[PDB]
DNA sequence: TGTCCCCCGCGTTTTAACCGCCAAGGGGATTACTCCCTAGTCTCCAGGCACGTGTCAGATATATACATCCTGTTCTAGAGC
DNA sequence: GCTCTAGAACAGGATGTATATATCTGACACGTGCCTGGAGACTAGGGAGTAATCCCCTTGGCGGTTAAAACGCGGGGGACAG
């Protein structure tokens, strides 16, 4: 399946910055947050898939994910 | 037809999701598209829930980290509405 | 104690690709510190490589994925074809 | 007497200042600065010379990535001068 | 007296290598505080390093490091 | 500072997400067993580290040429008598 | 129709960066004098590979229901500047 970008809604995003504070949402940031977002998940995710190769592991499985979110400065806890 | 100002539903919504720590990105369209950026990496690859949940947390922490960003970035060039300009500015300061 | 150094080994590899351009001193030094700093964080991501499957050796496959997860893009794939190359002239 | 326009200097200056690679801070200052810091957590410390340097080439680097931060914000709120603010920004983004 | 000991034109020509075309007054103070902290965070992480080796003098090498551990590698030394 | 375009707030529909249960087939984990490839040690020799030194790439510098800024000036257009 | 004010563009002079040697100390790198460090080769048993289930768990399939997203709509807000 094919053009998943737009599974990404504007009122999704619109949370999203509300959790950040914003209070004014331009209409044209929706697409800019939507290729930063597509750009940080093909980093985290090649990361994540190059950990999967490298132990002949097929199925990505959490500890690698948030390996790779470590070994790129962003840590996450709780898995 | 009583409405709200434009700009007060705005600062409550501010406070409901900063608040609660319920996600805000539905896990099906996230997960589809964590599913398509990854195929063209690798052929036929499996996604377990909790490394796509894990995704999802970081992906909504990095997202809610650079919309502060970009509001601060707006208040500095004395401003409300944020623009694409404030997220590149703040990309290109960290670097990315 | 004696420091290493790798002022014969940039400088051979300088001469293989500009056999006619110098490199002064503290050029040497920045090509030194850039190659240990490589060295370091490859080293580093095999590392954390093999403990990540409980795995207690480091293969070329180890600096595979180190050189793949550090070098972006283009860099890391024609890193891994010089690798895969040198492997295949080793056998 | 001949007058120049306010800023062909300034651009004389950048131009001249990024071909070259020469040390803008001057040594002695920088210097004594470092000793009066060190000298709080630790007394009678002494100081190589290339340790001085390298820390004063590590410090001018980070200033001046500071300043081009602090100018990309200055043109990001259309402005040609740069505030403080500006540097508060630019590290608060960058997390310092 | 040695945090004023940087001249106003050292900082001028800063900010010219950083390709700023002109400089606010209020600025120069600032720019002086954010280096203090800084030179203090590196110094602080030096001087434990010189410690841990049973070191009196700070050379230039566990510098390096200290700043390599602030994701602020310097290299040529 | 005025304003006309841009974003926000209820209304409506529809639209797909969350949920509940189950087949089900590819995939992570470890036990029995084997293998070829890896730590350690004996000897040494050709790659490698440190001191001497010729000089040519680079650094500092005066003088002189091409390039841009500027002030002087000549000319032509247009208002006044 | 005659007299005269003022705008406009090259003309030469001033100044700036830049090439061309002039030269000069200065360390680049070969030569050499060693020199220490892994190359060659047993010794062999510990980790990795192969399998061998094994399960397990994640993908897909029946929908049901409903919170939420997309559709314009309306008046207020305010972003971009002189």
């Amino acid at each position: 399946l094919r053009d998943n970008i737009q599974g990404i809604t504007k009122p999704a995003i619109r949370r999203l910055a509300r959790r950040g504070g914003v209070k004014r949402i331009s209409g044209l940031i929706y697409e800019e947050t939507r290729g930063v977002l597509k750009v940080f998940l093909e980093n985290v995710i090649r990361d994540a898939v190059t950990y999967t190769e490298h132990a002949k592991r097929k199925t990505v499985t959490a500890m690698d994910v948030v390996y790779a979110l470590k070994r790129q400065g962003r840590t996450l806890y709780g898995f | 037809p009583h409405r709200y100002r434009p700009g007060t539903v705005a600062l409550r919504e501010i406070r409901r999701y900063q608040k609660s720590t319920e996600l805000l990105i539905r896990k099906l369209p996230f997960q589809r598209l964590v599913r398509e950026i990854a195929q063209d990496f690798k052929t036929d690859l499996r996604f377990q829930s909790s490394a796509v949940m894990a995704l999802q947390e970081a992906s909504e922490a990095y997202l809610v980290a650079l919309f502060e960003d970009t509001n601060l970035c707006a208040i500095h060039a004395k401003r409300v509405t944020i623009m694409p300009k404030d997220i590149q500015l703040a990309r290109r300061i960290r670097g990315e | 104690t004696r420091k290493e150094s790798y002022a014969i080994y940039v400088y051979k590899v300088l001469k293989q690709v500009h056999p006619d351009t110098g490199i002064s001193s503290k050029a040497m030094s920045i090509m030194n510190s850039f190659v240990n700093d490589v060295f370091e964080r490859i080293a580093g991501e095999a590392s954390r490589l093999a403990h990540y499957n409980k795995r207690s050796t480091i293969t070329s496959r180890e600096i595979q994925t180190a050189v793949r997860l550090l070098l972006p893009g283009e860099l890391a794939k024609h890193a891994v074809s010089e690798g895969t190359k040198a492997v295949t002239k080793y056998t």
